[PDB]
C-alpha cells in the first residue's frame, strides 16, 4: 500500500482484526 | 549572491583527477559564512598567483570556471541524512 | 602597479558543458527522505 | 525538554514539548522542518 496542525486522523470502529473475522 | 545587503558563501570541495573536461556527476554546494556587508556587488575579479626568480612575472599551473546564474525551478532531493543527492531542471 | 604582466597571451575564451553542477542549499532546513 | 512550554526559536515561536531523536544535522543548519513544512527539530546553539 502506498501532523499536528490542525488536522485529527480518527482510527475506524473496526480494526484490521476484525476486517479478517468478517 | 548577495541577498538585500546578505552576501551568501556556498562551498565544496572533492578530489578529482582529469585534464580539461569537468566530471559528470553531482555535487551539494554547502554554505560557509554570512558576511552582512550592506552594500551592492556589481563587478567582480579574481586573485591569481604569480613568480618571478611588474611584467617580468611568471604563473604557475591552474584554472578555473565562470558560470552566470538563471533564476529557473529546480527540485531538490534529500536522503535520510539530509543531503543533496539529485537535483531536476524544470 | 600600473604595470601590466607583458608575458601574457590572449586567448578565445572557449566553453565546455557541464552535466549537473550549479546547486547548492537555498536554506538552512534540514529535511529527511523528502523533496521539494 | 519533556515539558509542554513556550519557546522562541529561530524559525519556531510557541508552545512545544522537545523529545530525544537520533536525526544529524549539518553544521551550517539551525533547524528542521517535516514534508508539511512544519519546524519539528532543531538544534542547541551551544551544545552539540
Amino acid at each position: 500500500v502506498t501532523k499536528f496542525n490542525g488536522l485529527t486522523v480518527l482510527p475506524p470502529l473496526l480494526t484490521d482484526e476484525m476486517i479478517a473475522q468478517y | 549572491k548577495n541577498i538585500d545587503g546578505y552576501f551568501k558563501i556556498y562551498s565544496k570541495h572533492t578530489p578529482i583527477n582529469l585534464v580539461r573536461d569537468l566530471p559528470q556527476g553531482f555535487s551539494a554546494l554547502e554554505p560557509l559564512v554570512d558576511l552582512p556587508i550592506g552594500i551592492n556587488i556589481t563587478r567582480f575579479q579574481t586573485l591569481l598567483a604569480l613568480h618571478r626568480s611588474s611584467s617580468g612575472w611568471t604563473a604557475g599551473a591552474a584554472a578555473y570556471y565562470v558560470g552566470y546564474l538563471q533564476p529557473r525551478t529546480f527540485l531538490l532531493k534529500y536522503n535520510e541524512n539530509g543531503t543533496i543527492t539529485d537535483a531536476v531542471d524544470c | 602597479q600600473c604595470v601590466n604582466l607583458t608575458t601574457r597571451t590572449q586567448l578565445p575564451p572557449a566553453y565546455t558543458n557541464s552535466f549537473t553542477r550549479g546547486v547548492y542549499y537555498p536554506d538552512k532546513v534540514f529535511r529527511s527522505s523528502v523533496l521539494h | 525538554k519533556n515539558k509542554c512550554v513556550n519557546f522562541n526559536f529561530n524559525g519556531l515561536t510557541g508552545t512545544g514539548v522537545l523529545t530525544e531523536s537520533n536525526k544529524k544535522f549539518l553544521p551550517f543548519q539551525q533547524f528542521g522542518r517535516d514534508i508539511a513544512d512544519t519546524t519539528d527539530a532543531v538544534r542547541d546553539p551551544q551544545t552539540l
